[PDB]
Order: structure tokens, then sequence, then C-alpha cells
């Protein structure tokens, strides 16, 4: 789990 | 991709992360072929040995990627799936015959710099350049090396590799619906797909028209860029009635 | 799709990336 957090928006 | 470079910006507008949501993580590469459908690998989705059965609402998809793991604001693209295909004839219980998916995206996505659909081949441009010898392109976020992880995309040029030499290095039954790339033991060049390439685009670059046509999917492979091993793909010529049928009725 | 297969950052400005030279080689 090395990824940047996207924007909650897409989530 | 194993024995690859760092791709160049823009280098691959058409390539796709399709990223799991929860946990988040890389699960396979992709390709885009027009504003709203992308072209990956069924295995990518579906493959019940693993317990993989991805929906639609398990996955998204990131277009215009470079770094792997950067969320790169104002350039990359991130889509929602409406729908999944998976071919009917898909064969995960075997060999992998069949291994493509198309995946309709909820809002088309805006082209730009860094996202630009690649050209699916037509007989004659399959025809002409799906000999053995030839090289084609495979690029992706995946394992640099067979047993980490790369910073950005990464790009390998690969010859086809003929038939009979692709069937005679494996014990899998290999079909028309499938190539093989990769260099041979005495060639001293090397390179391949790995883990987390799968569904990614191997294409080939028309001297006729100057434009990039996808040929194969990355599919499966026997470890990675292991000597008298090669990286099989799937032919996807050979599958375009489906595709279109799909994109026609559902589009 | 008309417009398919050509990369705004080269085919579009008649750049070459820095490899594609080794498939056109190939294709002999
Ligand atoms: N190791 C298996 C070989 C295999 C082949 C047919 C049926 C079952 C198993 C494999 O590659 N895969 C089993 C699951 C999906 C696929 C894979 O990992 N594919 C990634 C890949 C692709 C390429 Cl071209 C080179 C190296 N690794
Ligand atoms: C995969 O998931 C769908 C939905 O849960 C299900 O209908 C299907 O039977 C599952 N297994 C497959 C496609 O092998
Ligand atoms: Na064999
Ligand atoms: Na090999």
């Amino acid at each position: 789990g090395d990824f940047e957090e996207i924007p909650e928006e897409y989530l | 991709i194993v024995e690859g470079s760092d791709a160049e910006i823009g280098m691959s507008p058409w390539q796709v992360m399709l990223f799991r949501k929860s946990p988040q993580e890389l699960l396979c590469g992709a390709s885009l072929i027009s504003d709203r459908w992308v072209l990956t690998a069924a295995h990518c989705l579906l493959y019940p040995p693993w317990d993989k059965n991805f929906t639609e609402n398990d996955l998204l998809v990131r277009i215009g990627k470079h770094s792997r793991t950067r969320y790169e604001r104002n350039i990359e693209k991130i889509s929602m799936l409406e729908k999944i295909y998976i071919h009917p004839r898909y064969n995960w219980r075997e060999n992998l015959d069949r291994d493509i998916a198309l995946m309709k995206l909820k809002k088309p996505v805006a082209f730009s710099d860094y996202i630009h659909p690649v050209c699916l081949p037509d007989r004659e441009t399959a025809a002409s350049l799906l000999q053995a010898g030839y090289k084609g392109r495979v690029t992706g976020w995946g394992n640099l090396k067979e047993t980490g992880q790369p910073s950005v995309l990464q790009v390998v040029n690969l010859p086809i590799v003929e038939r009979p030499v692709c069937k005679d290095s494996t014990r899998i039954r290999i079909t028309d619906n499938m190539f093989c790339a990769g260099y041979k033991p005495d060639e001293g060049k090397r390179g391949d797909a790995c883990e987390g390439d799968s569904g990614g685009p191997f294409v080939m670059k028309s001297p006729f028209n100057n434009r990039w046509y996808q040929m194969g999917i990355v599919s499966w492979g026997e470890g990675c860029d292991r000597d008298g091993k090669y990286g099989f793909y799937t032919h996807v010529f050979r599958l375009k009635k489906w595709i279109q049928k799909v994109i026609d009725q559902f589009g | 799709e008309a417009d398919c297969g050509l990369r705004p950052l080269f085919e579009k400005k008649s750049l070459e990336d820095k490899t594609e030279r080794e498939l056109l080689e190939s294709y002999i």
C-alpha cells in the first residue's frame, strides 16, 4: 500500500 | 516489466491502470481504445483458481498516468466503470484461451497530451505486422523482477516469436488466439512482462500509416524473463469480431 | 477513432520517441 490517496470523489 | 526502461512522457497515452479501490493497489494494465472503452485481459477481472471475480464497483480506471504510485494531479483522469464484458469463451480452466475483456466507462474521458486511444488492427495490418522477428512494444507498472516495483511506467521492445518455437518452449497447449514474444537465449538481449503488467497492450507502429496498433494483450508467462521462455499475448485481431459486436450492441 | 494511434507529443508534432526506430528496423 505505497499508493498516494486519490480524491475522495472517486471512491 | 523486466529489463525495460522508463517510459518517456506521453509515449504511451493509451496506457491504462486498473486500480483496486480497497485496498488501494494496482491490479493490472489495460488500454484506451476510445473515449468510453478500455481493453484488458479477462484474467485481470475473473480468475476462479485465485478467487478473483471483480465487479464494476470494485475497480477504478486511471488514465494518463506516468508515476506508478503518485496521484498525478491535473494530468491523470480517474474513471468509474459502467459495465464489464468478458469474452464468453474465455478459458480460465486451462490455458487462458481468449483472454480478453472490455470495460465501458461511466462517462467519456477527455483526451489530452497524455490521454489518447490506440488503434485496433484491421486484417491487412495484422497480416502485415504479425510476423516472426517483427518487434512490438509492451508497457506497464508491473514487477521489475520475477522475485521490486518501478517508480514510473516501464517500456520494452520485444520480437514476435515463431509459432513452433513458442509451442516448444512450454507444456501448456497454445491456441491460434495467442502469440508469443521475447528474445531467444542466444540473442543476448532480454526483457518480458511480469506480474502486474497483465492486461496491458503489445503495440506496433505501422510503417504504412505511422499509427500505433494494439496487436496483443499481455496474458501469461511461466516466470518472468526466464531463458527459453516467452511471454504470451492475446491475439487482438483474432478476437476483433467479438470486440466490435460488444461495442456495436452496447456502445 | 479517426485520430487513433497518433500521439499528441510524438506523431502529432513529428517527434520520434527514443526507441521506435528499433521497431521500424525490425519490419524487414
Ligand atoms: N504463470 C501462469 C501460467 C499460466 C498459463 C495459463 C493458464 C494458467 C497459468 C500465468 O502466467 N498466469 C496465471 C494467471 C494469469 C497469468 C499471469 O500471471 N500473467 C502475467 C504475465 C504475463 C506475461 Cl506475457 C508474462 C509474465 N507474466
Ligand atoms: C462472478 O461474479 C458474478 C456476480 O457475483 C457471478 O454471477 C458469477 O457467477 C461469479 N462467478 C463466475 C463468473 O465464474
Ligand atoms: Na510444447
Ligand atoms: Na525468455
